[PDB]
DNA sequence: GCGTGAGCTAATCTATGTGAGACTGATGTTAACCCTAACCC
DNA sequence: GGGTTAGGGTTAACATCAGTCTCACATAGATTAGCTCACGC
């Protein structure tokens, strides 16, 4: 459970060759290696990052070989992260004035693996590369990286400065069209010199040669992936094994080990008071003091206090042991099956909790897997769902939910979600938007928003090979507040003068939709605003925290 | 209407064949009304605490209201339910109760019908608070009270009517005794619910008493906005509506502390204390702080608060997303829901309620930015357009509007290891789809309980009460092995060998000489965390949770 | 149509004082309560200052706690029908070593030294470790986790 | 000396909210209890500057929170009425005076009209009573304070 | 220059509810260490 | 007379995470100081 990741990072003239409007190739690969070191530092995640660069002046190679090998210098080896790695990234400020072979570095990244690797136990290892592609080659190599066949648990992943979507995405706009975490619009494919052609080609080949053609998507952008959760991928950590038996009537019995999924995630860290003197939380103290009511008291001790629940206008003396005895007691961990009912019954409003599981399978052995394929294949092509009383533990309540079938090319699982529970439902009443007289919309209205809605859609019905192409979806774009936390606390610690920095530039652009779609409802927003009688200004409060007290000048 | 609190007037009769009955194992009428008074009680004090219930005996030989009437007699004032309200209703119950009751009240005594009836209005009209519903149960075994005076009925007709025009609704709950008489009689023009029925002339059983599902011991009703934003189409151009939430999970109403000497409540005061120096701080010499290895990070309170700050609070729209690109897998929150209000902005309904229409033509669904309070980050959410649904009874079950629906970040997904794909085969997914077919469901949201919060209010009311043991709550989420086994036959052993393997189960003592010995011999083995922990804490070293910690401060201590 | 057959002024103590019991509703309670009101004494509703906590034998909690008496107290005070003293019944009273270190020691001298089939999946072939050859924990371990460790160069080969 | 006590008791400390309008007075009266025989007053502590201060610059400086009037509002006649005593000015100590005088004349510059005035008139009063203490302060950016 | 009374809208202000951050402890899972059907030299 | 080949039976280490606690902020009636203006000085 620890993995070893490899950046090679390129330094070169033409790799800071930039043009107009456009950040710097070199720049947008110090956000991206800034991101990725920053969230595995202050995560506190246990692995190994060794930061190697190619082009600069010095050539450092431990190897180095004999002769050659130049202009390669290996800044860092494998070494748990540690700020002074992202403080120098940030004060690596010379892109090199040189040019090294693209393949050298990736040798160099292996032997650095394999040299620093050799005996210790690391769940995957992994090699990065944030190239440009624009230098002289070798044709000699290939011979010795392909047939290391991935004998060991490294990977690849490259990432170009082009716009790596390979599919019909000509763009070429001149709307200021590329913004570094833009979505959609990104830089004008094509366009590529006669050496970044064969390039990219040569990677292709790497990549379907080492994965296969699954490993064409695995090659990305500098600005997709500070959209994207791509540089982590390969490295992430399973979701821990959860052993149980789904059981119907007595005698039918299903191992079963569900794995966690899709669950709202928390920053791990947290914020300790400390006294602005020393610097020190050991002279900070505090305690809660449970005091009387009337004309307090000295002190009411810890031991004279018992438990107390409200019930109507009195208290009842309830007490922590009576709790303990005469409470609710079920049978430890639990999947039994209520019965089955329509996939209509069921909607995805009437959903609970803060996860989602998988329900897979058992392990390896593949005699329940039949079983459990059987079920989910006839709750499939077939309708009616499954209802499942579930309870994680001997201590946890017991909780209904859904089992719904989820087929894939790839795998075949259910998914459990919780279900209400009776005084957990809440019925209001609501006026009808329908009947109302007052609010009914005309018909200019209707047509003028219909134009707006079709407007601003967010999916392409593109090629009419009946596929929903998708714009900008917010699935796969990470939580920003992170991301934003981290460079926060980068600064303080980096420069413990200056205020909080405003948000990066491309954080607002990840949040944003494509430039398109905002261009293309103007004149259907304007119609709007002219047409709809929606302008109230109606004085109620307004967002104001400091400029209200403040100077000028 | 927020505000208002839901009162309750019950009407016990206790005339002479109220109380005498068949003699059989069934209750009698008085202490089946005597019983179901006092389900209504403990129904009404666990779930909304603070409607206002009373009690009204009429008939007895005493007599006790705000106005000298013969034959009445108000047992309880209206206020909140408690526990000593309870208690002072179930002597009554039993033998020695119908006794105790007669000592205590009488019965017979005939009694007018009218004056009653004036004095519930009285209690009605003498509370300071608002009035939501006002109701009165009239729990009777009889039907024709009247009939050999014909101006008694005409005056409880008419003192029916102006409790109706005043707003009082009552319902009796009739009861059902041996004979053939429980007729359609002069109760039928006076029950102001006037509720639907077949009002069929020969009934013979008990009357609607049973529909109160009777201790339906969990609810907490409630009403409110939650918030009040504003949806920003574009940067000029917004409407103001509310975000309420359907479903909310239920917790038990968390305890308090209390003084064991005198059982009242102690106030807590938490202030963080002196440095060791005496004194107390400021909350402006505290800042917040935070470490990463060697690398201590301090950073002020309001700086902190100000890390997590992008929008201002509203739902920013992005665009539009047909329907279909919304996988069921992904959930992260309960779907909150939007209604168009017009307090802010003046209009939103309009514009809001064609955009409905226009987007649930279209299938698509409102992406957005959603910002609920003035520091809290950004997050996606998918505004489903949720159209009107209601039954043939005039009843909405669905309300019209958008409902949210989170959509996690890429963060709040968890990868999956890799599985090897196994199909099945035809011949037992048909078995299989026999099974399911042979265990028909027609699942309602009304249909469990949380187990624990019913064990909870059950014990709660065990021991509020005495009953001498807590009410064993019926699990209604435990399945019914024995019933669905018997139910589903044999065909399981035809699915078991079908595709299971013939071979397939499916289931101090420590000092000084001792550790300078030890770190030569180096060990510190056998030796588990409870000793080393005790070792280290009696000892006085710093300690920690994991071993390694205390392997190296002991080590590197002890003799260096 | 017996039972209560003890003195009708047990529990009240000798200035006239009626002992005050709590015990949580329970079946043990439903005896007790009626075992208690034949004695003179008192049982209260909930917990009170002045009651005395009682607590059936085996209760962890309880025990932990050492502010019970023992429902065992009413029971033999019944048949003996004599009070006593209170605070008779009263309650209340490393496998590691396998470091990253070792685990390419293991291999080291063994995937080179030895020639026995029988040496894996078979005891034995440990004689030449752990005395001649160290590695400072139990003898019974490298043979538990070369099971766990039957695998390539540190993370396997494929 | 019952007073200084019982008041302090955790106004500065507690973390339950205490409510708006008792961050006003409470502090007045604190301030206010300094000008009754200083004598006791003179070794109690430096506390009363920092409780003062800290929360201004955080009433005042706060870039997250919408400022409560009525806590400034209240707090301004704390400092004043106890300026009275302990004859803090510029020559003996041009520490505190500097902040000080900062933050009254930013409660006198509204920089926007408003209702309920009562932050500014607090300022006012403190820069009438005494004006003496600001000895080198007040003449450096005359103009603007005259207009 | 200045008092003094009326109406109003801004400002609370507590009750109740909901969620974010910190925390704590029972629990089950993986793993160190050794023993055991059975054979067979 | 020692072992071999599997299957596994104790308990220690400890990482998880549901459950509980505290503090901040929202809405909704309920209630009043300030903030003006029309008069008298």
């Amino acid at each position: 459970n620890k993995a070893a990741v490899v950046l090679c990072m390129d330094v070169g003239f033409t790799m800071s060759n930039s043009i107009p409007g456009i950040e710097s190739p070199f720049e947008q690969a110090k956000k991206v290696i800034t991101m990725f070191v920053q969230r595995q530092v202050f995560a506190e995640n246990k692995d190994e990052i060794a930061l190697v660069l190619f082009g600069t002046d010095g050539t450092d190679n431990p190897l180095s070989g004999g002769d050659q090998y130049q202009n390669i210098t290996v800044h860092r080896h494998l070494m748990l992260p540690d700020f002074d790695l992202l403080e120098d990234i940030e004060s690596k400020i010379q892109p090199g004035s040189q040019q090294a072979d693209f393949l050298d570095a990736l040798i160099v990244s292996m032997d650095v693996i394999q040299h620093e690797t050799i005996g210790k136990k690391f769940e995957k290892r992994h090699i990065e590369i944030f190239t440009d592609l624009s230098s002289r080659f070798s044709k000699s190599q290939l011979d010795i990286i392909i047939h290391s066949l991935k004998k060991c648990d490294i990977s690849l992943q490259f990432f170009l400065p082009f716009s790596l979507g390979k599919e019909d995405g000509s763009g070429d706009r001149g709307d200021g069209p590329f913004r570094l975490g833009g979505h959609g619009p990104s830089f004008p494919l094509k366009g590529i010199t006669e050496q970044q052609k064969e390039g990219l080609e040569i990677v292709k080949m790497v990549m379907i040669s080492l994965e296969g053609e699954d490993g064409l998507d695995e090659i990305y952008s500098f600005s997709e992936s500070l959209r994207k959760l791509c540089v982590f991928k390969k490295i992430e950590r399973h979701s821990i094994h959860w052993p149980c038996r789904l059981t119907i009537g007595s005698n039918l019995s299903i191992r079963i080990a569900a794995y966690k999924s899709i669950l709202q995630e928390r920053v791990k860290k947290t914020w300790t008071v400390v006294d602005a003197k020393t610097l020190k939380k050991e002279d900070i103290q505090k305690e809660t003091v449970y005091c009387l009511n009337d004309d307090d008291e000295t002190e009411v001790l810890k031991e004279d206090i018992i438990q107390g629940f409200r019930y109507g206008s009195d208290i009842v003396p309830f007490s922590k042991v009576d709790e303990e005895q005469m409470k609710y007691k079920s049978e430890g961990k639990c999947f039994s099956v209520l019965g089955f009912c329509k996939s209509s019954q069921v909607q995805r409003r009437f959903f609970m909790g803060n996860q989602v599981l998988k329900v897979f399978a058992a392990r390896d052995d593949e005699a329940a897997a039949v079983a459990l394929s059987s079920l989910i294949h006839a709750l499939d092509d077939l309708d009616m769902v499954a209802i499942v009383r579930y309870a994680y533990d001997k201590r946890a309540n017991p909780q209904v939910g859904v089992a719904f079938p989820h087929i894939k090319h790839n795998y075949e699982c259910l998914v459990y979600v919780q279900l209400p529970f009776m005084e957990d439902l809440r019925q209001y009443m609501f006026s009808s938007l329908k009947n109302s007289k007052k609010y009914a919309p005309t018909e200019a209205q209707l047509n003028a928003v219909d134009a707006l809605i079709d407007s601003m859609s967010l999916a392409k019905k593109d090629e009419k090979t009946d596929t929903l192409e998708d714009l900008f979806p917010t699935t796969k774009i990470p939580n920003p507040r992170f991301q934003r936390l981290f460079q926060c606390l980068l600064h303080r610690a980096l420069h413990p003068r200056e205020p909080l920095p405003p948000i990066q530039q491309h954080i607002w652009n990840m949040l944003n939709p494509p430039a398109e779609v905002t261009t293309k409802s103007q004149i259907p927003l304007s119609k709007i605003k002219t047409l709809f009688p929606l302008i109230e200004a109606k004085k109620k409060d307004q967002v104001t925290a400091q400029e209200i007290f403040q100077d000028n000048h | 209407k927020y505000s208002g609190r839901d009162s309750l007037i019950f009407l016990v009769d206790a005339s002479k064949a109220m109380f005498e009955s068949q003699s059989e194992d069934e209750l009698t009428p008085f202490d089946m009304s005597i019983q179901c008074i006092q389900s209504v009680y403990i129904s009404k004090i666990i779930s909304s605490d603070r409607d206002l219930l009373a009690v009204v005996f009429y008939g007895t030989e005493k007599d006790k209201n705000s106005v000298n009437f013969k034959n009445i007699y108000v047992l309880q004032e209206l206020d909140n339910p408690g526990a000593k309200r309870i208690l002072e209703l179930d002597q009554f119950k039993g033998q020695q109760g119908q006794k105790r009751f007669q000592d205590m009240m009488g019965h017979g005594s005939d009694y007018s019908l009218s004056e009653v009836l004036w004095v519930c209005a009285n209690l009605f009209s003498d509370v300071q608070f608002k009035m939501s519903h006002k109701r009165i149960m009239l729990f009777t075994n009889e039907d024709n009270p009247h009939g050999n005076d014909s101006a008694k009925a005409s005056r409880a007709r008419t003192k029916a009517g102006d409790l109706r025009d005043t707003g009082i609704f009552l319902d009796l709950m009739h009861l059902k005794k041996p004979g053939g008489f429980d007729i359609s009689l002069f109760y039928r023009d006076i029950i102001s619910i006037a509720e639907d029925e077949d009002l069929r002339v020969h009934f013979e059983e008990s009357s609607k008493l049973e529909d109160l599902l009777r201790k339906v011991r969990a609810k907490e009703t409630r009403k409110r906005a939650l918030s009040r934003l504003k949806l920003k189409l574009n940067k000029d151009i917004v409407i103001s509506v509310g975000i309420y939430n359907l479903v909310q999970k239920a917790l038990k109403p968390p305890p308090i502390k209390l003084y064991r000497e005198t059982n009242e409540p102690v106030k807590t005061k938490t202030r963080t204390f002196n440095t060791s120096t005496g004194g107390l701080l400021l909350p402006s010499d505290t800042k917040r702080s935070q470490i990463y290895g060697s690398r201590q990070i301090i950073l002020e309170k309001e700086e902190t608060e100000e890390l997590k700050r992008f929008d201002d609070p509203g739902l920013m729209l992005m665009g539009f997303k047909p329907l279909v690109l919304l996988k069921k897998h992904h959930y992260l929150r309960p779907s909150l829901f939007v209604y168009p209000e017009e307090s802010l902005v003046i209009g939103s309904s309009t514009l809001f309620s064609a955009l409905l229409i226009k987007c649930l033509e279209k299938e698509v669904a409102a992406l957005c930015r959603y910002t609920p309070r003035r520091n809290i980050p950004p997050y996606f959410v998918a505004l489903v357009p949720q159209e009107e649904e209601l039954d043939d009874q005039k009843i909405q079950v669905t309300p019209p509007g958008f409902q949210l629906v989170f959509l996690p970040f890429a963060d709040d997904k968890r990868k999956m290891p890799f599985t090897e794909k196994i199909m099945a085969t035809p011949e037992q997914v048909g078995k299989m789809k026999a099974i399911v077919e042979k265990l028909r469901f027609t699942y309602r949201s009304d249909s469990f309980e949380n187990p624990v919060l019913q064990q909870h209010f059950r014990n709660l009311e065990a021991l509020a009460l005495d009953l001498m043991e807590p009410e064993q709550a019926v699990d209604l989420t435990l399945p019914k092995v024995e019933a669905m086994n018997k139910r589903l036959g044999s065909l399981v052993d035809e699915f078991k060998e079908l595709v299971y393997p013939p071979d397939y189960n499916p289931e101090v003592e420590y000092s000084e000489e001792e550790l300078k010995t030890h770190i030569s011999k180096g060990t510190l083995g056998k030796f588990t965390v409870p000793m080393l922990k005790e070792a280290c804490r009696a000892y006085g070293l710093k300690s920690g949770l994991k071993k390694q910690e205390l392997l190296e401060a002991l080590t590197k201590h002890f003799q260096d | 149509p017996n039972g209560p057959t003890h003195s009708s002024t047990l529990f009240v103590r000798d200035d006239g004082s009626s002992m005050s019991f709590y015990v949580r509703p329970s079946p043990a309670k439903r005896r007790l309560s009626t075992l208690i009101l034949h004695g003179g004494g008192t049982v209260c509703r909930v917990q009170e200052p002045g009651a005395v906590l009682l607590a059936q034998p085996g209760e962890a909690l309880a025990e932990a706690s050492g502010d019970f008496i023992s429902t065992q107290y009413i029971l033999d005070c019944v048949e003996r029908n004599e009070r006593l003293e209170l605070e008779a019944y009263r309650l209340g009273p490393g496998r590691i070593a396998f470091t990253d270190a070792d685990d390419v020691a293991i291999l080291t001298y063994v995937k080179e030294n030895a020639r026995s089939p029988s040496s894996v999946t078979g005891n034995a072939l440990w004689k030449a470790m752990e005395k001649s050859s160290l590695t400072q924990h139990s003898w019974q371990s490298l043979k538990d986790r070369y099971l766990k460790h039957l695998r390539g160069q540190e993370h396997k080969y494929l | 000396i019952g007073e200084l006590f019982s008041k302090f008791y955790g106004e500065l400390a507690l973390k339950k909210k205490i409510p708006d309008t008792v961050l006003e007075k409470v502090y007045e009266l604190l301030g206010l209890l300094g000008e009754v025989h200083p004598s006791e007053m003179i070794n109690n502590a430096e506390n009363l500057f920092r409780a003062f201060l800290g929360e201004l610059k955080t009433q005042m400086t706060s870039a997250v929170r919408e400022p409560k009037l009525p806590v400034l509002a209240g707090c301004l006649k704390g400092l004043s009425s106890l300026l009275c005593n302990f004859t803090k000015s510029m020559e003996e100590d041009p520490q505190t005076s500097r902040e000080i005088f900062n933050f009254v004349l930013k409660a006198i510059r509204p920089q926007i009209d408003l209702k309920r005035y009562a932050v500014p008139s607090a300022g006012l009063r403190l820069f009438a009573l005494h004006a003496s203490q600001f000895s080198t302060c007040l003449l450096d950016n005359y103009v603007s304070l005259f207009e």
